[PDB]
DNA sequence: TCAGGATGTATATATCTGACACGTGCCTGGAGACTAGGGAGTAATCCCCTTGGCGGTTAAAACGCGGGGGACAGCGCGTACGTGCGTTTAAGCGGTGCTAGAGCTGTCTACGACCAATTGAGCGGCCTCGGCACCGGGATTCTCGA
DNA sequence: TCGAGAATCCCGGTGCCGAGGCCGCTCAATTGGTCGTAGACAGCTCTAGCACCGCTTAAACGCACGTACGCG
């Protein structure tokens, strides 16, 4: 919320910041570094940013109910972030983008 | 008969310093001092309206050129003076 | 029909009136601003009060009252910016600033 | 007498502290008008000109020497050199 | 909201 | 000579004011190589203004020129 | 790393040791000193401020937002550098 | 044992090589990047024509090239043939760049 | 009424009305004499003439048909007067001299 | 419109050396090398005028900014060339 | 490391002058008032060029690592430079004496700005082809060792 | 002092895209008159600049010796 109001208010990153502030504060490093100087897997990952406490809200009763999950991103942190959140809760994953050679996406 | 800045220098000194005077050496400097600058500015104003297409020198052109001349707090001041100097001419 | 000088007017102590002519007699430009010659004064006064403040300090400093060109020369080359402004410069009389290197000083 | 050198310092803080010609008028005159023969004769010289001319020409001396010290004691040597001189007018572009 | 202190300068 | 009339100490004296302690016997002829170079040029230009202007002596502004031309600007001498 | 990929150095560090050691051999530098590396990009940096100051001092004159190609030229113009070829 | 050159014959190479060509020799992202970082310290929000920063680039290899050349000849000066900080500073110096 | 160029008149390749003109919006001075730009630009033409000669000079001898940046820099940097004329100028994809100091080569 | 000198600069390479042609990019070279020489003769000129209290630059003061710009023979040369193309030119 | 002494530097005291501060009369250059017109400000369009990010390859940057070559500290030799003293000589500072040229003023006119009528020189657009880049390959030399 | 692996130079085919040429279009360079005035020039002045010398004296020079720094 502060984020985007004072984004918004800082000012393509009208654009731009403001998507990656709703996707992830920490895709930004340096808000990373002020809100939890650690680092590490905190539970902080989820308190800042809504969409993956929704995500705490589906993908454990999601995977209780014997589902699968396919879901498409931004590059960058935007989707490190999943990986981390996906290890965080034991949510067994793979991960494939531009940055990955044919024989592993094979 | 040939003008100069003698006696503008000098009152500014007394401006400055009341009790101290200064060498005829010294005011030729001055002099010479003062007339540079005003070549240096006038100058670079001078093709600042050139590269613009323009015609006219104004107080942009020449704080311009003083920030194009200027070396740090040099230019910050002289700016400075520039633009009061300015706002109370015309406000007055 | 008060008649008060553009100098005056600004409040400067340079003759703004000099300047404007003079920016017109050296064909700097078609025209001349009539802000032009005030703002530039004032600049050039401002340089003035500068280096004149620091050639009188350098005047003091040697218990002299008036300012002679070697006071000039320490005011400048002291002053950093000043040095960077006329550091293509020769003032005459000036002299050059107290320095031995300590290579060449005893140990 | 004094160990060689500590006049040569106190002479560096003599000619530092005055602001005099060191070069002698007269014969820089005649320097000055033997050159000019070269450009055109019968040229005469108004003595503030000649002043002017001398006058640059000590401060662009000392500047030389000035650099051409720096040189010098880069090369951890405390007698300049020719070479010295040399290299500081290549180096500033003179040559 | 919480730690606006910190997040007042992380803003700049 | 004149150039010779660039004396030994006079040399000295300005290598003194630019902060050199020591001085090779070698530098006192080249010096002399150096400032006749260096008077040359100013004084080509100080002529040729003073030709230009139909004149037949060089005054001090003419000098001025010359070092105004050269990037070495001389306060004092009017200009 | 894979978590986070904490790729952030410098651009100053964008000069790579071999982009200045490339530069000494055009120069003719035949050995080069490890500390040369650092002192170089210390150098560049201050001459590009120097130019860039003076280019968008142009920019913000003619009161626009992208510099030019001329406003670069102007700027090393004034600074004795005149650049052939741009215009 | 694999065949190694002795130390200087490989330089001697780039050198020719180098001043032989003309292309520039400082990677042109990383350049752009560095530039636009420098210029955010004078005024935010700018934008550079493609050849304006060409024309940054062009002379500032050209000044660092320059430099070099004038580096190398105050180590052999100093009877080295390894320029140090000590020698681009003097230079730098006598040119009266500071 | 039969139209002849300036530059006819002069036998230059320069066009002397461009030139007239130019001196005329630069500012130069009040009034430009008829025979300025005629002199100039024989000027111009000649100075062209020097570096294009020794341009094409080097382009013969690195086997070109087309004189490219290269050229004009070795022809200005080998040809010492031209050098001293344009002592200041850096030439965009010029690049530099050959030229390695005799105390780097191996015996 | 954007003028050059592109033609004439062409024109003179065909008359030194007819069969080499230029590129492009050289071409622009040589475009900004006139523009260079243009403003410094005219620059020096135009001061040159002005030292003398003169409001015209006739091919006089052209001719001695030639001399107080070029070096050497190049300068000779200049001279000569310019001063035979001015008499051709009043002569017709 | 410390006291004596020779030199040099600095410091109070006259004293003396000429260079700077200041008063006065003149005069031209600056201020005031007024008018025209064109340059610059300002709005509205448009569209080309800039920017941010991603995909995908690959030359290049980074990194370790041995090892030889240069930097550098030390040390001896000797010669060129400083320092001092006696001697010369040429500069600095006063004269005379002449006149060449800088400078000022008054004419007077060729000559460059100004304006309008006219047209082809140059410029944008658009073909067209060979000069030069680029690869395949094979002779040739260039820097190492036994 | 002659061989061996690697860098280089030369030759030949490919081919492609930027230089060279053609062509229509316009606007800036001509031509032709006017007209005010900046500069050429004559003339007059007078002063600063040049040339030389007399005289004093402070610096320049030549010589000689120790030794410290340049150099290997």
């Amino acid at each position: 919320q502060q984020l985007y109001q004072q984004m918004l208010k800082h000012n393509n990153n009208k654009i731009m910041q403001l998507r990656k502030i709703c996707n992830h504060p920490f895709v930004f490093d340096e808000v990373e570094g002020v809100v939890n100087p650690s680092r590490g897997n905190s539970d902080l990952l989820f308190r800042v940013a809504g969409k993956f406490e929704l995500l705490d809200r589906v993908l454990p009763k999601f995977k209780a109910s014997g589902h699968r999950v396919l879901m498409f991103f931004q590059m960058t942190q935007v989707m490190d972030i999943m990986e981390d959140f996906l290890r965080m809760k034991d949510l067994k994953y793979m991960r494939l983008d531009g940055s990955t050679k044919t024989e592993e996406r094979t | 008969r040939k003008e100069s800045y003698a006696i503008y220098v000098y009152k500014v000194l007394k401006q400055v310093h009341p009790d101290t005077g200064i060498s005829s050496k010294a005011m030729s400097i001055m002099n010479s001092f003062v007339n540079d600058v005003f070549e240096r500015i006038a100058g670079e104003a001078s093709r600042l309206a050139h590269y613009n297409k323009r015609s006219t020198i104004t107080s942009r052109e020449i704080q311009t050129a003083v920030r194009l001349l200027l070396p740090g707090e040099l230019a910050k001041h002289a700016v400075s003076e520039g633009t009061k100097a300015v706002t109370k001419y015309t406000s007055a | 029909a008060k008649a008060k000088t553009r100098s005056s007017r600004a409040g400067l102590q340079f003759p703004v009136g000099r300047v404007h002519r003079l920016l017109r007699k050296g064909n700097y430009a078609e025209r001349v601003g009539a802000g032009a010659p005030v703002y530039l004064a004032a600049v050039l006064e401002y340089l003035t009060a500068e280096i004149l403040e620091l050639a009188g300090n350098a005047a003091r400093d040697n218990k002299k009252t008036r300012i002679i060109p070697r006071h000039l020369q320490l005011a400048v080359r002291n002053d950093e910016e000043l040095n960077k402004l006329l550091g293509r410069v020769t003032i005459a009389q000036g002299g050059v600033l107290p320095n031995i290197q300590s290579v060449l000083l005893p140990k | 007498r004094y160990r060689p050198g500590t006049v040569a310092l106190r002479e560096i803080r003599r000619y530092q502290k005055s602001t005099e010609l060191l070069i002698r008028k007269l014969p820089f005159q005649r320097l000055v008008r033997e050159i000019a023969q070269d450009f055109k004769t019968d040229l005469r010289f108004q003595s503030s000109a000649v002043m002017a001319l001398q006058e640059a020409s000590e401060a662009y001396l000392v500047g030389l020497f000035e650099d051409t010290n720096l040189c010098g004691i880069h090369a951890k040597r405390v007698t300049i050199m020719p070479k010295d001189i040399q290299l500081a007018r290549r180096i500033r572009g003179e040559r | 909201k919480e730690d606006s202190e910190p997040l007042g300068r992380i803003r700049q | 000579d004149n150039i010779q009339g660039i004396t030994k100490p006079a040399i000295r004296r300005l290598a003194r004011r630019g902060g050199v302690k020591r001085i090779s016997g070698l530098i006192y002829e080249e010096t002399r190589g150096v400032l006749k170079v260096f008077l040359e040029n100013v004084i080509r230009d100080a002529v040729t203004y003073t030709e230009h202007a139909k004149r037949k002596t060089v005054t001090a502004m003419d000098v001025v020129y010359a070092l105004k031309r050269q990037g070495r600007t001389l306060y004092g001498f009017g200009g």
